[PDB]
């Protein structure tokens, strides 16, 4: 393999694969703060051209993080289906990009060329990939999920229903509820972010959703955000159990960070399988987002997409109902305004979709970055194009105790509506039953909570 | 006019307006699988039927068909038999073809070399024929071979009635090291004539399982011939004597 | 729970839950010869109603094989989800078969009940149904799995290529392939009985049934019937990879006999994930069958349809492609004749079903039992009305080296255009690029091996 | 024609036509008992080959009684159609087989090619079929007629409702009938075998299947299967007309043995014409089964087969709505047990279709043959895969009065949501209209009676 090219004459000369994976990106702030960005735009093609020229291989035996000193690495190589490799391992990252826009290239076709995959490779394509070609890659590469609801089927359109609260009051808890199922929001999951990690207000809160759920017979699935610990032990307690989450990270460094040990997924599996109530055969739901392994100096001077990609490699191994990056989570210092919160986000989306997992996005941004609630509007319709399996839901977006902006309700009554999407079929059939939703359109009575009283 | 039994009936061509009828022909010597018949819509042509048909009412037939004791004589075999008595009920009392009755028990004791290293077991089981007409193919071969560059060879006799787990119990009585069984199949639509050799290494009633021994199936001038048969058994035995082992236990 | 009954004025009393269990079924030659069955017709009836007022906790708890005693007994009390088994637990057996009737009673409903089962319950449930009970009920509990083909969707039809001979000669194997090919058999699975089992002879006829696969681009896979371990072996050493089989019984004694420990399951799964040809997420591939765990001395007092039941609480660990009943495959002292084998292949079909797993039925008979060919035509029609996920086929269904009489390509080509069913959807396209099929029909110038010269 | 044979080297030798036609037939106890049957299933499979080498001229020329002494073959004879009996007649009953299997006979060809049959012929080609192609050959033989429903239409499955009494009592007669509407029954007929054969019960027993029918406006007709005679002088004297019954014999002197003359039913006709309750052209009704001739002793040494084909002969000179055979109606001395049953169910409908007229099933059997209810819901499944027009009705299948048992009211719902078949389209209305049924499925108020009331 070349770590070199020429370029308008002038030679532009590259270290390792790592250094070439960081600087292809396009520029966003987490890689210069990262220190591994291109110093200029010459460079930077540079470094897209030396990648789009490497092989598979030159990219699955060089992962950004050694096999024996990391057990992500060795969960993602011990995964690959050595067969599908040994077709592709020659290939160039530019014939693999082509080989997934194709139309000649089919679902089923990309379903066994993913097995031969690794999550490196999986970032060298993305790196290469302008924005409509994230779009419309991901779009031919969906992912279908079964919990209590079925998500990615094309032509339909999940969402999280995210009622948070600053003090975990079940009242306010319960009264967003109301206001999002009366959006059609909730058959990705009723999902809450506890602001207790205790194991009787986990109950509680689990208790008040599953009320809800109960009362109206809703086919969908709760959800606290704990730690994941703490939600097994409540489980296995008798709290309620719908999916069971946990925050990852793409590196061993960056899941002690968190105090996850992959033995606890493989106990949240276990557990889901005893105690939950799940109709299908996914229960596990897990976040990710651009810029984690580096706020937990455990990016090992990788860029932040390459260490995103590997986050869908770990996910894959646990087959979860759902995985969403929280696209503009954190902060400026990652990602600084609009332009590079929509590339990652595409990016996140596309990776997740190419590593085979139910990949949806929380559409977001904070206060102190340059980002503003049109943005949300802008990512969350482009995501929708690309088969985004869900995005998020709050009143108008407003997190009051997450202190960020996501997606209000609206939004997904937006989307589905603009793009004629349908829900999750089971959650559209409970819909219909209720009176909120008619061929896909709200009625005049839905987007009122009164309607539940 | 056509006996549907005749090898012309075996070997009719129905594919109507074929693409490549010489193919066909050549398809219809590969194998011995009813092929090429074609078809009336989605159903077998009446040919194709009528032949199925005979062949099943042939094919019943040597269920019921024992071999005369005359027979088994005139081979210089010593005959015992199962628990079971007659043939019916042979067919409904597995349980009783897998244990000798207590006069075979002591008829072996009695009359059948001690302690040999290979014996030799034949059987009826499912289907007279597959001995009737392999027998004298394969038996000297093997009972030769296993003398010639050898050891010491067990008498031969005859079990009416057997099913494959009495030769646990034929091994235990005469402190058999390997016991050899050779044995008629259930038999197929088109021939009886399938004989197949299970084989196992110092058998226990109490512990041998079925994966413990090894099989030699198809034994017959369409299969494996037999002839060729025996010497696969001969060397099959000096490994399972070699290695202590048989079945899913030998190496390899 | 009670033990005995009044009927007509005369009290049946039984000892536990197991003679119950034998004595409800249909009267059969191999549960006379296990000791098992019924005196009489009242006593039969009797015992069907005593297990219709048992309970599905007094089922679960007293499955026929100790939990301490035997690893399949554990293996299935271990996958019990016990929320969804306490829901459910204090209904009678007579609820449970209502419930699973129910036209109210949907798909999605029973995914999650099923969960609560464990397969001495489902035994129960078929014993105390009629054979257009077993009939209906399974139709309306699809399992839909997927591999290279999707097998199990209502409204399609598979078969498996059943390609033997008598000396493994691969001209006799391929010969009877492309002759099932332009029947539109092979869908399921191309699948050879191996007469040697050995490693390079096992490479030979994949190598062949591969052959013919990559030369047309045909969506299946290939199968090598050997010991699961020799499998596993060949295609650790570079033989193609397709579907991974393994004959299994009910007990830990029965899969001894077989010489199957369960560490050789999970290694065939974690062998097939490195190695296999597999573009979806199903590669295994049971036979079953009643009658064998008597056979092996391994049914411990137990029928054989509960034995048989065993044998898909076992396999639905291993979420294989496919599994099917080998109806009538050994002899008239498990199944007699006609009627006892029809009811067996409703019966066997609608606890596979009942129990999640891909359940087809090889609809057949040996030269020994009371039976002919007609009655494997009666019997794959009505598992077809049944959905039934496959069947098999040979020429004529006259297998030249098992010895027994199995459905034609004929037969399935019958079934899908008596009943206006589909193949699965990728190999229904490949058939029609052949112009073997249009419309879910055979053309003209189909049923001719010659074609693919 | 040749009479002999040589089957593996054995001669065998046949005197007639008429004994080839008998040994040709499978085993069955009738014809045991009538001293036709082949002496080995040697013997029957020669009998097939002769039969199967034989023309249809052949047939055609040697019917088992003769055209001088009876008056049935005259009717059979002189209805044919000599065009196109001169194209066929020089087929073999083998080429005829494969005709009417074949896929490029389109309904309108077997349309034109029946009338060159006679029922000899028919019943030859029965004998040479398997039980698949006994089926897959009449479902592609649709027959269709009209009363004031239309039955026979493809993807339609009717249902006589048969409400017996044993004192003829109208309140329990009105009972099962508001029980059979309630299951979607009676689109065939509202049939009521009555006990008394006298003008004012028949009468009684009219107007109170006619009070149901007009109270609701049910597109049906009504129908007492008295004899002929007496129907005609009760419809005569006023009683309401709606089908009109006579049970049939292939022979002459059968059809003595039952008090009929063929001018009777000429007499039936015409008096439907004047009087009967009929929108559409077909206002006869017919009952045939195997053994019936033989009972009489007026089979003439001819096989049930044959004999039964006869009856379809005779019947469609008067082109009736409806004809069944009642399968297993008379005992174990004509048809044994399961096996025989079935075949015969297939055999009869299929010569039914062949014959051009609208041929059901009462799929049944006595308490005095080796037969259960498990054997009725085989072959109602069987039937109505193969197109069968209708089946009965009665609560459970029990008749209290004729001491038998057939299909249950819930059968026909059984059958209908298995296959996705509906009622006849007229009927299929009225029970939208009473909320009894919904796209082919019961609602859930279904089942009920007192929902009449
Ligand atoms: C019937 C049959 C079975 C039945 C046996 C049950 C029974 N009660 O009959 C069942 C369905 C259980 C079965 C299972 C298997 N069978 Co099997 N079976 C046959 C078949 C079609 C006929 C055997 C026969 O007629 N025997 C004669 C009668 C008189 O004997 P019996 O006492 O009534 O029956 C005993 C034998 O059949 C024996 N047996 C049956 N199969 C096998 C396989 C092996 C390896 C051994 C040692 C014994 C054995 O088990 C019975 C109980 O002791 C043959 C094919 C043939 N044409 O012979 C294959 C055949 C013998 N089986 C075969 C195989 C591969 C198997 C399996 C190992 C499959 C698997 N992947 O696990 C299993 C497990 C065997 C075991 N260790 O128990 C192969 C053997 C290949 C070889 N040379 O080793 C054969 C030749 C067919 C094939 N090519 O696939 N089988
Ligand atoms: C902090 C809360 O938000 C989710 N979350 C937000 N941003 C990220 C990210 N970049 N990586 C992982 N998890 C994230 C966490 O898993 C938890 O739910
Ligand atoms: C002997 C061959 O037939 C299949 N087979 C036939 N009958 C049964 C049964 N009852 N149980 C398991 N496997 C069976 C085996 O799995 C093997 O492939
Ligand atoms: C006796 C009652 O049953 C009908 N029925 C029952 N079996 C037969 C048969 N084999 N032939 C003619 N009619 C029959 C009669 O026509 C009458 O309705």
């Amino acid at each position: 393999m070349k770590l070199k090219t020429t370029l308008f004459g002038n030679v532009y000369q590259f270290k390792d694969v790592k250094e070439v994976l960081a600087k292809a990106n396009e520029l966003r702030s987490g890689d210069v703060l990262a220190g591994v960005a291109a110093a200029s735009s010459q460079e930077r093609v540079a470094a897209k051209q030396v990648l789009s020229e490497m092989t598979v291989a030159d990219i699955r035996n060089n992962p950004v993080i050694a096999y024996e000193d990391d057990c992500v690495t060795r969960l993602i190589q011990d995964d690959v289906n050595e067969t599908a490799y040994n077709q592709i391992k020659n290939w160039s990252i530019s014939e693999l990009r082509e080989y997934v826009l194709s139309d000649e290239t089919s679902v089923d076709d990309i379903a066994f060329t993913r097995k031969g995959l690794t999550s490196e490779v999986v970032a060298a394509v993305a790196k290469i990939c302008s924005n409509a070609d994230l779009i419309y890659g991901a779009k031919k590469m969906p992912v279908i999920k079964k919990a209590n609801t079925t998500i990615g089927i094309p032509g339909t359109f999940s969402a999280r229903l995210q009622p948070n609260d600053t003090r975990d009051d079940v009242q306010s808890i319960a009264a967003q509820i109301y206001e999002g199922l009366s959006f059609g929001v909730g058959d990705a999951v009723i999902g809450v972010n506890p602001v207790t990690d205790d194991v009787e207000n986990l109950s509680r809160v689990l208790d008040t959703i599953y009320g809800v759920i109960d009362k109206f017979n809703i086919p969908t699935q709760g959800c606290v955000l704990a730690h994941v610990t703490t939600q097994i032990e409540a489980i296995r307690r008798g709290a309620p159990g719908g999916l069971i989450f946990q925050s990852i990270c793409g590196s061993e460094k960056g899941l002690k960070e968190f105090g996850v040990e992959l033995a606890m997924l493989d106990e949240a599996r276990a557990v889901g399988a005893e105690f939950n109530r799940i109709a299908g055969e996914n229960c596990l739901y897990f976040e990710t987002g651009q810029g984690s392994a580096l706020s937990a100096g455990a990016n090992f001077g990788a860029d932040q997409v390459t260490m995103e990609a590997r986050n869908y490699g770990l996910a894959r191994h646990y087959d979860p109902f759902i995985v969403n990056t929280v696209v503009g989570f954190i902060g400026p210092e990652y990602l600084y305004n609009d332009r590079q919160i929509i590339r990652a986000g595409l990016e996140d989306h596309f990776m997740g979709k190419l590593s085979g997992i139910s990949m949806g996005c929380d559409c977001c941004y904070t206060n102190h970055a340059d980002a503003d609630q049109n943005l949300n509007e802008n990512l969350m319709i482009l995501l929708a194009t690309a088969g985004c399996n869900y995005i998020m839901g709050m009143p108008l977006g407003d997190d009051i105790m997450l202190n960020y902006q996501t997606t209000a309700f609206h939004d997904t009554a937006t989307v589905r509506q603009l793009l004629n999407l349908r829900p999750s079929p089971e959650f559209e059939r409970w819909l219909e039953s209720m009176g909120i939703m008619a061929n896909g359109r709200l009625t005049k009575r839905a987007g009122d909570p009164s309607l539940f009283f | 006019a056509l006996d549907l039994g005749s090898a012309e009936a075996k070997a009719w061509i129905g594919v109507e307006n074929p693409h490549r009828a010489d193919v066909l022909t050549e398809l219809r010597r590969s194998t011995v699988a009813r092929v090429c018949t074609g078809r009336a819509g989605p159903r077998p042509r009446t040919q194709a039927l009528l032949r199925f048909l005979a062949d099943h009412s042939r094919s019943k037939d040597t269920v019921l068909k024992e071999v005369p004791e005359e027979w088994v004589k005139a081979q210089g075999l010593l005959e015992v038999r199962s628990e079971i008595s007659d043939k019916n009920l042979y067919l409904t009392r597995p349980d009783m073809g897998r244990r000798l009755c207590a006069e075979a028990v002591e008829a072996l004791k009695a009359q059948c070399v001690a302690n040999p290293d290979v014996q030799v077991v034949i059987s009826d089981g499912l289907s007279t024929d597959a001995i009737t007409v392999n027998y004298e193919e394969i038996l000297p071969p093997l009972m030769a071979g296993l003398k010639q560059a050898g050891l010491k060879v067990g008498t031969p006799f005859f079990v009416r009635y057997g099913r494959v787990k009495i030769e646990d119990q034929i091994g235990e009585i005469l402190g058999a090291k390997v016991v050899i069984l050779l044995v008629g199949e259930r038999p197929g639509l088109g021939q009886s004539e399938s004989l197949s050799c299970y084989a196992v290494y110092s058998p226990r009633m109490a512990t041998t399982v079925e994966a413990d021994r090894t099989c030699i199936s198809n034994i017959h001038q369409g299969g494996t011939p037999p002839v060729e048969a025996a010497a696969v058994i001969v060397d099959l035995a000096k490994r399972m004597l070699e290695q202590k082992a048989s079945g899913i236990n030998m190496t390899r």
